C-alpha cells in the first residue's frame, strides 16, 4: 500500500495473508468470507507469463495478522488449503478479466477478536455503494512504494472513479468485471495498492446496516500511486453467481 | 527471508 | 453469514476506527 497508514488492531479482521511455504514469503493478500472459505485474486495463484501456477500444498493461509513478518503467537491462525477454485474464464492472457479465485480450508478457522468474516454484497448494496466518488478501503502488506515493505498491515481509503476516467487512463481493455479507484492529480490526496497487495479486499461500510462489504479484489495497475493512473479491482458482485455456485456445489 | 519461522507443525 | 462484517473490536463494541467516517462522508 502506497501512501497509506498502519492499521489499527482488529480493523480488518477478514484480512488474510497468502504465504509461500518454501521459500517462506508473502505471496498475496486475501479475505475471509466464512469459517472455511477465503477469497483472492486468480493471478495470485495462476499467471503463466510469470510461470506462476501454485497448488494447494505450496501454500498456507495466515489469518488474524497485523505484523507482516512476525509469527503472532496466540493471535494468528495458520490454515492449510483443501482446494483451490479459479474462475473458469479468468483472462490471464490479456487484461486479467474475472481475476477471482476461492480457496477452501482443510478445517474451519476459529473466529476471534482478530479473525472475522467480511460480507459479500447483494445487488442492492452494490447498486447503492458502487458510485463514483464513494470511498472504499484497501488493506495489505504489499510494497510501500513503486521502486520498501511495511512492518504492519497498511490501510488506505480511496474514491471509486467514473468508468470513462478509468478507461482513458490506460491502454488496457477494461471490462464490466472491473472498477478503478484512486485520487485524481487535481484532488491532491493520493494512495494506491501495489505489488504484494494483490488479492486483498476493497471494502465499504454500508450506511444502511453498518456492516462491511467486500466490493473489490486488488487486481492490477500500472506502477503504483502514479499521477493519472488508478488501481483496478475485480468487481465482486458481478462474479457473485460463480462464487455462490462454487460454495453451494462444494459446500 | 525476513519472515520469522512458523511452527514446524504448519 | 449472520454476523459477517461486524468487527469484534469496533462495531460489536460500538467503537469507530480512526478513518471510517471519511467513508461515511463520501456516501452522499
Ligand atoms: C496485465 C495486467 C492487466 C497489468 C499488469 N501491470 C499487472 O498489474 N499485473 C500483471 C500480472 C499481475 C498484475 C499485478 O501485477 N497485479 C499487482 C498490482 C499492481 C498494481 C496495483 C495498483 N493498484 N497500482 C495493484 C496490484
Ligand atoms: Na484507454
Ligand atoms: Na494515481
Amino acid at each position: 500500500i502506497v501512501e497509506g497508514s498502519d492499521a489499527e488492531i482488529g480493523m480488518s479482521p477478514w484480512q488474510v495473508m497468502l504465504f509461500r511455504k518454501s521459500p517462506q514469503e508473502l505471496l498475496c493478500g486475501a479475505s475471509l468470507i466464512s469459517d472455511r472459505w477465503v477469497l483472492t485474486a486468480a493471478h495470485c495463484l495462476l499467471y503463466p507469463p510469470w510461470d506462476k501456477n501454485f497448488t494447494e500444498n505450496d501454500l498456507l493461509v495466515r489469518i488474524g495478522k497485523h505484523s507482516r513478518t512476525r509469527y503472532e503467537r496466540n493471535i494468528e491462525k495458520i490454515s492449510m488449503l483443501e482446494k483451490i477454485y479459479i474462475h473458469p474464464r479468468y483472462n490471464w492472457r490479456e487484461n486479467l478479466d474475472r481475476d477471482i479465485a476461492l480457496m477452501k480450508l482443510k478445517k474451519p478457522v476459529a473466529f476471534s477478536d482478530y479473525i472475522h468474516p467480511v460480507c459479500l454484497p447483494d445487488r442492492e448494496t452494490a447498486a447503492s455503494l458502487l458510485q463514483a466518488g464513494y470511498k472504499g478501503r484497501v488493506t495489505g502488506w504489499g510494497n510501500l512504494k513503486e521502486t520498501g515493505q511495511p512492518s504492519v498491515l497498511q490501510v488506505v481509503n480511496l474514491p471509486i472513479v467514473e468508468r470513462p476516467v478509468c478507461k482513458d487512463s490506460t491502454r488496457i481493455r477494461i471490462t464490466d468485471n472491473m472498477f478503478c479507484a484512486g485520487y485524481k492529480p487535481d484532488e491532491g490526496k493520493r494512495g494506491d495498492a501495489c505489488e504484494g497487495d494483490s488479492g486483498g479486499p476493497f471494502v465499504m461500510k454500508s450506511p444502511f446496516n453498518n456492516r462491511w462489504y467486500q466490493m473489490g479484489i486488488v487486481s492490477w495497475g500500472e506502477g503504483c500511486d502514479r499521477d493519472g493512473k488508478y488501481g483496478f479491482y475485480t468487481h465482486v458482485f458481478r462474479l457473485k453467481k460463480w462464487i455462490q455456485k462454487v460454495i453451494d456445489q462444494f459446500g | 527471508g525476513d519472515f520469522e519461522e512458523i511452527p514446524e507443525e504448519y | 453469514e449472520a454476523d459477517c462484517g461486524l468487527r469484534p473490536l469496533f462495531e460489536k463494541k460500538s467503537l469507530e476506527d480512526k478513518t471510517e467516517r471519511e467513508l461515511l462522508e463520501s456516501y452522499i
